[PDB]
RNA sequence: AACUGGCGAUGCGGGAUGAACCGAACGUAGAGUUAAGGUGCCGGAAUACACGCUCAUCAGACACCACAAAAGGUGUUAGUU
RNA sequence: CAGUCAAGCGUUCAUAGCGACAUUGCUUUUUGAUUCUUCGAUGUCGGCUCUUCCUAUCAUACCGAAGCAGAAUUCGGUAAG
RNA sequence: UUUGCUCCACACAAUAUAGAUGGAUACGAAUAAGGCGUCCUUGUGGCGUCGCUGAACCAUAGCAGGCUAGCAACGGUGCACUUGGCGGAAAGGCCUUGGGUGCUUGCUGGCGAAUUGCAAUGUCAUUUUGCGUGGGGAUAAAUCAUUUGUAUACGACUUAGA
């Protein structure tokens, strides 16, 4: 579904010997809830001596975009595995939330890559809203000053299937 | 003798340009172009027209002729501002694509009685106009 | 759901149109389809003439006439595409082809009347720009299609005497705009203005 | 498995199918492409194959070792006494093909050309072309519209003629009636040609002239249902062979499982449509004279 | 990565008037017109200043970049064609037998005509191009000259002056003999 | 004046099919100008009639009828779901159907 | 050979087609939902929405399954130093 | 029957032509392996005859390359007309 | 060869409508461009304006459309006719100048309708037939058999024959 940023954090289960554990956080880009304490548990099961059944999520928590009607620079960072092996990558996005470019790094990951979510792992998703921290030319072109395009060939839907004139493409 | 070229000017997509909501919660209100996010996304407001400010593909608008000045990345508060002072309302209303999309839905609202009565001015409208040819 | 549907090729994507007009055809619609040989076919034109060479080469090997028929015409080729996308072989599928006529040009009982398009199916709609297209006439040609002089000279016929008749329906349609003008600033007018006319 | 040793099949594959021509007249199926330029002129002609003689003449062939010597050569005497130019037709250039738009006859037709119309016709009313005839013989009334309907249209006109077969031995008495193909000038002078030649007959010194390569369309002679040994060339079998010599061995591989369109099989031989090319005219010679 | 614009900038003289509708450019100047039908880019053509004129391509591909300097550098070639003219100038390389050339014309069409090439007995005929004039220069033998506004015209007429010109059968690293094109300049280059 | 219709005009395009097994008590129908299933849902529970002529005169007619009701929608193009006193007879897939304004609710 | 599930003994929906695969196992009917599989046309069902990528003078197009490899290409795209 | 790598041959040069040590394949014009079909029977070797198909091209068309200076070859391309 | 055949118009008609129920409503070309209006260089330009769907445009009221009666109009439409043309790609249809003849809802009236009972398609547009009706219209061939050999197994073919 639509990716929400979840916070997760959770814990080794408290023993006799060691009481209040260290309580580990993640934030994690999941459908939904279970999705986001399962991409938890295979994380911390990746940095830790820690699975599921040893330890408890404390708690799940959603984190809003803080204004999302501003566009922003992304910089993301991610490691995945191809066929040969595995390789990490920064690439970059504009956007107006954290989430909706976490759904366009999976749409790019997949159609260049050929990447399932099963091998996308996202690092770290950064904000920058200064340039010259912007490196990748397919974002540096939207950025000059007076930018304006026009949209050519307009190509109109038609709800019927017969019409009574040649279409126009002009905008 | 100027090197004549076919002037080919035609409606870019800009801060400041003023849209029509085509698909949506929308679907048929203005909204100025905020700032551009992609070659097929932007952010559009619509506050004084009655628009959330929003992403959106610039397939779920069109384009119009208008625009007016609106500094990049302006909030809700100031696009509103300058579009009332630009009245870029008004002038959507004046031009001739309005009055065929407000004559398509005044003519749809019309009742069963309305449309009797229009079959009858046009009868009458006809017979003077057809009249009119006729002597010249 | 008109009568009869008369829709020129000219610009249309041969498959896609196959697939509007057949699907007309099964439920009911005639449909009648001119400019065959200015129909269109995405890819260049070598791709789409070595796949006609392909299907040249599939025959009854041991009696040829019995084999598939490879007609050249563009009428046919088009023809071709839709019976391939009707169950020709059932008698529906044989009235839905009855109801469907396919020409090059326009033949007399249709150049005075209506013609469409089909937005699905019209390459100018479809095609990324810059991606390279087949004519359908050049092809046909190219193929043993001898008929694309005769129907040149023909059609260009047709458009002269089709361009006389819309100067005409222009000189017919002024002189109701400036009598109009005069009986303008009418009541009757004023009145249908207020009530959406 | 291969054919042990390579040898070209026994036969033309595009003279197929060795079958009875649908007339004992062969037509012409392709005239000459036409001329604007040159005078209008008939592209074919009709005779009659009288039969075969022997000639002298000196070769001229600087090169040869006949040349300047003398060479005996055998030649073809066809019986062609003048066509009668008797209606023309015309026909509109069509994206199906040529179509006759209409076809102008001439106002009196001969014995022998209206016995063409008749299978039985001593026993009929002769009732042939005579309404017809009765559309003649004013100004304009109804002359001159099939010629104009011809002119503004049929961009491709042929006239009608026939043969002369009375002035032949045969006892056939019955006219031979095909289109020629005038392929000279603009199309009006086709159909005034036409016009003014209507009724009266082209001699064969007007259409063919001497050292002239012209092409004959004729049908062969008939020879019935033939073998394949001398239908088609096949290896006659071995002497010893059960139950017949005069055959192909093997019609056919097991698959496909079906005797081919390219097997020799036994069939009608001979009386078939042939449009021989390159044939020199040696001699135009008249009748009138000895 | 779809490039949202690219700009180039064609400079004509004071003299040339360009002539740009729908995608046909039509260059006008002393030694006559040029014509060209560009419609398989899909550019666009602005007017700046009378003597600027500027071609863009609108979020285009690494292909459609491409395409867009060839159709700039197309436009100078028409403009350079007027102002200047195109000259190709070729030598005839031959070790043993002499190339015969001359200009025929066969019902007023101009041809060229290559004789003793190599001592064979077939003889070249190349037509020439209407807008190309064939022009043997003094001053220096085994050498023709010909002049024309197209580009285009002038160098295809002389790769076909080359082209019925190859040695067959032979190695033709020693068997050199030809008419190659030496000089590709103008007419009137800073004149 | 010359125009006298109160129906609608419909096509039977269909019986309720799988790829190779058809369901004859259900007959798809298209709605003429319905292209979403939103418009289609002002027809549905209206009444149907395949109106048919025959040589023979029964009861004092030689048109006969099959009456039926649009049962729900089917699909996303305005198509809808409809079954017949008597189930139509397979040969009039493309025929033309009439839609009637009653049982009405405007 | 092992364990299990199946076919044999089993129809039905899907994989065009097929003993075994997927779905689901079966009294006779009706309505509503679905499974697997699909929804340009054949054919019921979006020529839907969204982002990319690819142009093949042998493109590709869906598990079982009806095959393709090493090695290469400033063809194109992204990424690492 | 093809390919990749390239130690080496090729007079002082891997790649004109070759090509070891390796290694990737393709084909079913070999022979094995198997036993699925046929033992209430599918006539078996070869030749003769005759048709068609394939291309992994011997010849003929055009061409690229060479350790092609001419002749003759060799390698390769499009090509089964 | 006991009134045959053809054209056309009517009183009645069939294996039936792959499916009527106001109207298939004519530029062409381009689509990184056009349409329309207008101005001006004995010519491929300037200035306006439209598009962003046909949700249009024609036609649309009257017993499925009755009987009638008037008006400030010199229009519009159907029909039996008439005069000029145009259209061959499959034209088989388009425009027509004249008369008559209806209608006209352009505007205003009078009378009628009802009980089809609260819906029942509630029936409104051809091919073909009869010692059918009547106004015209010009009064043939093929086949067998005989014959031929340019043909041929037989059929078929090419010929001839009052």
């Amino acid at each position: 579904a639509h990716f929400k940023e979840y916070q997760v954090i959770g814990r080794r289960l408290p023993t006799e010997s060691v009481p209040e554990p260290k309580l580990f956080r993640m934030r994690i880009f999941a459908s939904n809830e279970v999705i986001a304490k399962s991409r938890y548990w295979y994380f911390l099961q990746k940095l830790h001596k820690v699975k599921k059944a040893s330890g408890e999520i404390v708690s799940i928590n959603q984190i809003n975009e803080a204004h999302p009607t501003k566009v922003k620079n992304f910089g993301v960072w991610v490691r995945y595995d191809s066929r040969s092996g595995t390789h990490n990558m920064y690439k970059e996005i504009r956007d107006v939330s954290r989430v909706a470019a976490v759904e366009t790094l999976y749409q790019d990951m997949a159609a260049r890559h050929r990447a399932r979510f099963r091998s996308i792992h996202i690092l770290k998703v950064a904000e920058i809203e200064k340039t010259a921290d912007v490196k990748r030319q397919y974002v540096k072109q939207f950025l000059t000053k007076d930018l304006k395009f026009p949209l050519p060939h307009r190509v109109q839907k038609s709800t019927k299937t017969f019409s009574y004139k040649r279409p126009s493409t002009f905008y | 003798t100027d090197s004549i070229v076919k002037a080919s000017n035609w409606r870019l997509v800009e801060v400041g340009r003023v849209v029509l909501i085509k698909k949506g919660q929308s679907a048929g209100k203005l909204a100025a172009i905020v700032e551009i996010i992609d070659q097929k996304k932007v952010l559009i407001d619509g506050p004084k027209a009655g628009v959330p400010r929003q992403a959106i593909n610039l397939g779920q608008v069109v384009l119009t002729p208008l625009t007016f000045a609106l500094p990049r990345g302006a909030r809700t508060a100031t696009v509103s501002k300058k579009w009332a002072a630009a009245a870029v309302c008004e002038k959507w209303a004046a031009s001739s694509w309005a009055k065929k999309i407000a004559q398509r839905e005044r003519r749809a609202a019309l009742t069963d009685f309305e449309r009797f009565q229009v079959m009858v001015l046009r009868k009458q409208k006809r017979y003077t106009v057809k009249k009119a040819l006729a002597k010249a | 759901v008109e009568p009869v549907v008369v829709i020129d090729g000219k610009g249309h994507l041969v498959g896609r149109l196959a697939s509007v007009v057949a699907k007309q055809l099964l439920n009911g619609q005639k449909i009648v389809v001119v400019r065959a040989e200015e129909l269109n076919i995405s890819g260049e034109f070598f791709r789409n003439k070595l796949k006609y060479h392909d299907f040249l080469r599939k025959a009854t090997a041991f009696n040829k006439t019995r084999g598939p028929f490879h007609f050249r015409a563009p009428s046919r080729i088009f023809y071709k595409a839709l019976r391939g996308m009707v169950s020709h072989k059932t008698a529906r599928g044989k009235a839905a082809l009855e109801r469907l006529k396919v020409f090059e040009g326009i033949p007399p009982p249709y150049d005075k009347k209506k013609r469409v398009v089909v937005p699905q199916a019209l390459r100018v709609l479809r095609l990324k720009p810059g991606r390279k297209y087949t004519t359908l006439g050049k092809l046909s040609t190219s193929v043993g299609w001898k008929y694309e002089d005769v129907v040149a000279k023909l059609e260009a016929k047709r458009k002269v005497s089709s361009a006389e008749y819309y100067a005409k329906k222009r000189a017919f349609t002024k002189k109701v705009a400036s009598a109009n003008a005069t009986a303008a600033e009418s009541d009757v007018a004023k009145q249908l203005a207020a009530l959406g006319y | 498995s291969h054919r042990k040793y390579e040898a070209p099949r026994h036969g033309h594959l595009g003279f197929l199918p060795r079958k009875r021509a649908a007339s004992i007249r062969a037509r012409v199926k392709a005239f000459p492409k036409d001329d604007r330029s040159k005078p209008v002129a008939l592209t074919s002609f009709l005779g009659y194959k009288a039969g075969m003689t022997t000639i002298v003449r000196d070769l001229d062939r600087p090169g040869s070792k006949f040349h300047k010597r003398e060479v005996v050569e055998a030649v073809t005497v066809v019986d062609t006494p003048p066509v009668v130019v008797v209606g023309v037709v015309g026909y509109v250039e069509t994206p199906r093909g040529l179509r006759s738009l209409t076809t102008v006859w001439a106002e009196h037709l001969s014995d022998e050309v209206k016995r063409r119309f008749y299978k039985n016709w001593y026993k009929s009313k002769k009732k042939a072309f005579t309404k017809y005839s009765a559309k003649y013989a004013q100004d304009g009334a109804g002359i001159e519209r099939e010629l104009a309907r011809i002119k503004k249209y049929a961009s491709v006109v042929r006239v009608l003629v026939h043969t002369q077969i009375r002035k032949t031995p045969l006892a056939q008495k019955k006219a031979h009636l095909a289109e020629i193909q005038l392929n000279g000038g603009s199309i009006s002078e086709k159909v005034d040609w036409a016009r003014e030649h209507f009724e009266k007959t082209v001699a064969v010194d007007s259409v063919f002239e001497q050292n002239e390569m012209i092409d004959a369309i004729a049908v062969t002679k008939g020879h019935g249902f033939e073998g394949v040994t001398h239908r088609w060339g096949t290896k006659k079998l071995p002497r010893k062979t059960h139950r017949g010599l005069r055959k192909v061995a093997c019609i056919g591989a097991w698959h496909p499982a079906h005797v081919m369109w390219s097997v020799a099989r036994a069939g009608q031989r001979g009386y078939h449509s042939r449009t021989s090319i390159n044939h020199k005219i040696y001699r135009v010679g008249k009748g009138d004279d000895e | 990565m779809k490039y949202i614009q690219t700009e180039q900038q064609i400079e004509v003289p004071e003299g040339v008037t360009v002539s740009i509708k729908s995608r046909i450019v039509k260059v006008v100047g002393p030694r006559g017109t040029l014509t060209k039908n560009l419609k398989h880019i899909d550019v666009t053509f602005t007017k700046v200043n009378n003597q600027l004129i500027k071609v863009a391509v609108h979020n285009g591909g690494r292909k459609h970049v491409a395409a867009l300097r060839t159709v700039k550098s197309l436009v100078d070639n028409m403009i350079t064609g007027v102002t200047k003219g195109y000259k190709y100038k070729m030598r005839y390389v031959y070790a043993h037998f002499p190339i015969n050339v001359n200009i025929v014309e066969k019902d007023g069409a101009k041809f060229i005509e290559v004789r003793n090439f190599l001592g064979d007995k077939k003889i070249r005929n190349v037509p020439v191009r209407d807008g190309v004039t064939i022009e043997f220069s003094t001053n220096v033998k085994d050498e023709i000259v010909l002049s024309g506004n197209s580009v285009e015209d002038v160098s295809q007429n002389a790769a076909d002056l080359q082209q019925i010109c190859r040695v067959r059968n032979k190695d033709i690293r020693k068997f050199l003999d030809g008419i190659y094109v030496s000089h590709k300049g103008f007419i009137t280059e800073d004149l | 004046a010359e125009s006298h219709r109160l129906y609608v005009k419909g096509k039977h395009l269909s019986y309720q099919r799988s790829k190779r097994v058809n369901n004859p008590n259900v007959s798809l129908i298209k709605i003429e100008g319905v292209a979403t299933p939103q418009d289609a849902q002002f027809y549905l529970g209206k009444r149907i009639a395949y109106v048919y002529r025959a040589s023979k005169e029964v009861r004092g007619s030689k048109i006969r009828v099959m009456w039926g009701k649009v049962t729900r929608t089917h699909g996303n193009s305005g198509v809808v779901r409809a079954t017949f006193r008597n189930n139509l007879p397979a040969k009039t897939f493309g025929a033309s159907v009439r839609i009637f304004l009653y049982p009405s609710n405007i």
